[PDB]
């Protein structure tokens, strides 16, 4: 059968999730 | 949205159209009001999340006084309680008692086991307090003989059993609204579909399955009758 | 809920409507208890969270006067303890005892280990103190020799059997309820659909297994009978 | 609960109802002591936790005075021992022997080796000692020969064997039980339902295999008879 | 057969796991 | 067949691991 | 057939070993 | 549990119930002992563990004093030696020999290549030694001429052979048990299971394989026969 | 059956993030 | 059936994703 | 067929060998 | 059917892209 | 067919280096 | 069908490529 | 069909080289 | 069909890398 609305919000958890992990590595350095 | 329609949805999706259905819209009522605590928790457990407006009811209560344990002199001071017992809410919201002015008044609830030591606080003598005791009801407390005079307040938080607030629902401009099916459904849109999705997966099983259909004095499932 | 909608609502997912089924209701309630306990262990031990009012449940206690050991002078200190048997409780929780005033009294409630060596500090030599013995009952134990006038307590806690401490339950201002199928389950909505599904997968296979259905003086089960 | 629901609830899952069954209620409780045992330390070893009130029982012991070795004069002081042989313990709870009064008396128990040398320290000459010999009697030491009058205590343990236990239960105010299945069962809910799967489990293949039905003075296992 | 009341809190449970392992590595920094 | 009264328990216990290998990176920085 | 006297208990010790590799991350720092 | 518990529990999961049966308990008994020695080595020789007192045994010795080598004046001290061959021992608990009081005396059981040079410090002088020789028998040495009037000694260890030393073990209260299946296995109810699984199995396999059934005066395995 | 209005999302989020992980890793260095 | 106008430029878009995290270890060493 | 004698070493011994890796991880740590 | 006009490129690309991260790792050291 | 004289060994010596590698991370620190 | 002649290729593009990797780790230390 | 004169081998070279790997992070420490 | 002219050579050359990175890791240290 098929119905999506727990399989979409899972995906887009999981890529918010791994979104947050690649934006948390971010800096702006220092040290010129 | 209101009960009938999430409850048809769910049947219609099932096609349990027939008068003669083994599942009841009865079933539907059910399963719908355990999964949206379900997933209520689910969503606001975790870590703390701006709660919709939809996710909340209030009731109305009628206080009475009580005693705190029985007529007795040194029993300690009386309470007031809500006539009837109370449904238990989530901890996930923002539970709140306000004197038929959400905007107005300061009661506030809190759990049973501060509101055991409340009120020593010189400044906090005059705050009511509120919790649900073992017994079923609301118990008020305070360190101020006004409070005893309160005769209505209503209560808005996100109720464990959407059943048994909605039967404890505040009357409307028009009039109450009997039948249960007519009240409006407590949760926000997009817990809606993830909810269907639950119920409808949890009775498509069964929907299919054989029964112990042979009268014949016998169990009749192994033979998948 | 009461005991009866679960109960039911499992039955009739399993379709074990005939009368002529293998499984009754019976095995259902030990299933569904065996199961509360089981979840609640397994959601509210491995790290400390909030239990809901739900989880919680009442008994009423009457308590006797009885010796240490027996009926001598150098036996020790009288205790009281409860006339019935109490259940046993569950570490996750609040568990309180209180003299039928849920927001008076302080009877703590601890360990059967630490309640040989306790009182001897000065200012905790008026706590009235509680501990599930042995023996099965709840004794009581204090410095204050007041104590033993006490005559009737109750207790909340998150049981280990919801049944026995059904039994046990406090007389509603209605009255007392003779079945325990119209008594309330002790479980937050939000843990229901998990409880369901896993007592329904305990007893789907075992809902369509073979029987030894021949009366031959024979084992037919490895036949598929 | 007793031994009699989990005997049942083990033989209903399997639906092992004829008396013409190959596996008895007797394979099912060998298989349920077992399995309490090997559940208990999978889940109270590995790190110290809390054990609940549920996995313990207590033993009632009569006592009596035994040479160290045999009637000779310097073959050492005498012990006290028990006059049958106790179970042996499991060390993960907190076994305990009380003077009948599980909240006064101080009767340690400890292990075989440690006992060999205990209360040299002064001011632990008049403390009793406890450990289960390897002749499986539970042998009591001290240095202070008033300990030598001692005729009965009760051991409070989480013994390895719950049937040897159970057999060896203190009597109950009602009188004794004298059937092991009107006994309870020695574990906490939330590990009913794990051994009630391993025991079905173990005994779910083996319910359906074939035997050597045909008496012909040959092994007909191979064949699949 | 088909029930979720069990599997849907299991990934939302590994997801809330994720969640916290992205949301610990953020970090506001100093010496600039 | 069916019963997952040891599946539950070790799934749950999967992620009560994972869930304190999560916690136990979190830190509280200094030096501002 | 069916048996799980051998695989719960070496389940049960994997997820000990994962219990123990989670904790032994566990640190309170120190320098504020 | 006894032998026979196991034993006939093996062969009631194997059904292997007809006296015309290819594998016997014997087979059983067998596989029972090295499995039980396999699973021990298994769980306390990767790191230091508790052991239960149920993994150990006892047995009775009795001492005769033999020539080092043989009768001579030059060949060296006499020894003490049981007077019947000694099962092995596993290097995982506390092996402990004792004069028939477990809590009384020292006498240290060490390891066959240690016990050469031992004795030479002035206080280690009076203490008595054993270790397996090569012969097969616990010999015994010390300084103090004492030694050798020493008659009869008790051995407690985890041994080798659970049969070897349920045979040589020590007399009962009531009297020596005549069969080894009424005698009490030495393995603790939480590696049980888990010894049945590993010996079930072992002979699951072999039972259904097909044997050279005819008598023709070849080899009828290739044929499947 | 065939629609991707939904798996070509979750595959640009995807690779968005793959894309920001990428980047987040640049620096422009000193000290030379 | 076949049509490839997605999953080409989702392949030339991992490997871009994975080139440009190649690149963006590359270092030009110092102190010498 | 059947027979686990040796697997149920190899498993036990693979066990070992990560609760040994768990463990060698642990410190007690110093300056407070 | 066959064709490799495409793979063929994209496998290219995949060794360019482990080409360039290999040779990312090569440094020329100091301090001796 | 059957035989195991090769893959015991073979098993036996990746466990062997998996214990040379558990063992070899074992530290008894030092600065307290 | 068979042939070998972008298979070979692209085998042994890989295998210099982690050739090139394992090289690019060796240093000759110094500081002793 | 089968010989394993070379699967014996490249077997045996595989637990060689992961042989190597372990004892190539032993260390014996010092600054006590 | 069979012939291992050309995989003999790339398992070798396969293992030779896994070679040179685990002798690569091996190091004399200092500062005793």
């Amino acid at each position: 059968f098929g119905s999506g609305a727990i399989g979409y919000e899972f995906d887009n958890r999981y890529l918010n999730n791994q979104e947050m992990s690649a934006v948390a590595k971010q800096r702006l350095t220092s040290l010129p | 949205m209101t009960y009938n329609e999430l409850i048809y949805m769910v049947l219609d999706e099932l096609k349990l159209s027939s008068d003669d259905s083994y599942y009841t819209p009865d079933h539907v009522i059910f399963l719908l009001v355990k999964y949206r605590s379900f997933l209520l928790k689910q969503r606001y457990s975790d870590i703390k999340k701006q709660i919709p407006d939809s996710d909340y009811q209030s009731i109305c209560l009628d206080l009475i006084e009580v005693p705190a344990i029985s007529g007795e002199p040194c029993e300690g001071s009386s309470y007031l309680r809500s006539k009837n017992k109370v449904p238990t809410t989530m901890m996930i919201g923002n539970p709140r008692v306000y004197p038929m002015d959400f905007y107005q008044g300061e009661i506030t609830y809190i759990s049973r086991d501060r509101m055991r030591y409340v009120g020593y606080n010189k400044f906090l003598r005059n705050i009511i307090y509120c919790s649900k005791a073992p017994d079923g009801y609301l118990y008020f407390k305070s360190w101020n003989p006004q409070f005893l005079h309160l005769e209505k307040v209503s209560f808005n938080a996100i109720f464990e059993d959407a059943k048994e607030a909605s039967e404890m629902a505040c009357p409307e401009e028009n009039g109450t609204i009997c039948k249960l099916e007519d009240k409006e459904f407590p949760i926000e849109d997009a817990l809606v579909p993830p909810l269907i999705e639950l119920v409808v997966k949890e009775l498509r099983g069964p929907e299919y399955s054989p029964k112990d259909e042979d009268n014949n004095a016998k169990d009749d499932l192994p033979d998948a009758r």
